[PDB]
């Protein structure tokens, strides 16, 4: 029963592997591919992070993987910090 | 931020008793009505008092 | 993704500032790491003797410009550009020339030196 589960979970897995693959070749050598449009897309849109942009997605997030964005940097983040309070 | 009347090289601020946090930083203070000659941050406890 | 060095809007460049923390910052001779994306960083901070590693768990490098270039981001300081390449740039936009590091208190405008001993 769960061993059907955990079969598709790796099928599907391994179908977004090759799409990742297939993207990394369009890197290599054009391309004319399945990741085109996702990536064309974000290079003109204005959203600087991925999140908003692929509302999540997984095919999206893996088209995007290997550019630049804006939740690279640790060093925007600001943990609040609470003083000491007294002596 | 607590309220204040006077802004520029001199500040005056008054507080009351509860705490007040800025940009990654809460602090506590008492109430109450606190003059600096620099426009530092300024809030009624023993560390500014000091 | 590995960072990159870009050479654009150079000319308009007066200086360089240091965002550490989400709070831009001056720089300081004894600070040994950066984010960096320019090339011209490297002679501002090598005419004065200094020298850093790349990383990006360090305070970003972002220049002071004299020409409105990029778009406003809630919560980010200054202007943010992307690059053709996709890379992203900062970058402190002014309006007159006596200008360092601005904050902003909730009715005025007013410069700092320091954020944790300033009204900011």
């Amino acid at each position: 029963i769960i061993i059907w589960f955990l079969l598709l979970s790796v099928c599907l897995g391994s179908l977004i592997y090759s799409t990742a693959a297939l993207g990394v070749l369009m890197s290599n050598l054009g391309m004319p591919s399945y990741c085109t449009g996702y990536r064309e897309g974000y290079l003109n849109s204005t959203n600087v992070t991925i999140a908003t942009y692929c509302t999540g997605s997984i095919p999206c997030s893996v088209c995007l993987s290997g550019l630049d964005s804006l939740d690279t940097y640790p060093s925007l983040e600001t943990i609040q910090i609470t003083i000491s309070s007294f002596k | 931020f607590p309220n204040t009347y006077l802004e520029g090289s001199v500040r005056v601020v008054t507080t009351f008793d509860s705490e007040y946090c800025r940009h990654g930083t809460c602090e506590r203070s008492e109430a109450g009505v606190c003059v600096s000659t620099s426009g530092r941050w300024v809030l009624n406890n023993d560390y500014y008092r000091s | 993704h590995v960072m990159s060095k870009h050479t654009d809007f150079s000319s308009e460049i007066i200086g360089y500032k240091a965002i550490d923390g989400g709070v831009t910052r001056d720089i300081a001779s004894t600070d040994t790491c950066f984010a960096n994306k320019h090339a011209d960083f490297d002679t501002w901070f090598s005419q004065r003797g200094g020298s850093y590693t790349n990383d990006k768990a360090c305070p970003l490098i972002a220049a002071v410009i004299t020409r409105e270039v990029g778009f406003v981001v809630p919560g980010l300081p200054g202007t943010i550009l992307r690059t053709t390449n996709g890379d992203f740039l900062h970058f402190l936009p002014r309006v007159f020339s006596a200008v360092g590091n601005i904050c902003y208190t909730p009715s005025k405008l007013i410069e700092y030196t320091d954020f944790a001993t300033s009204a900011c």
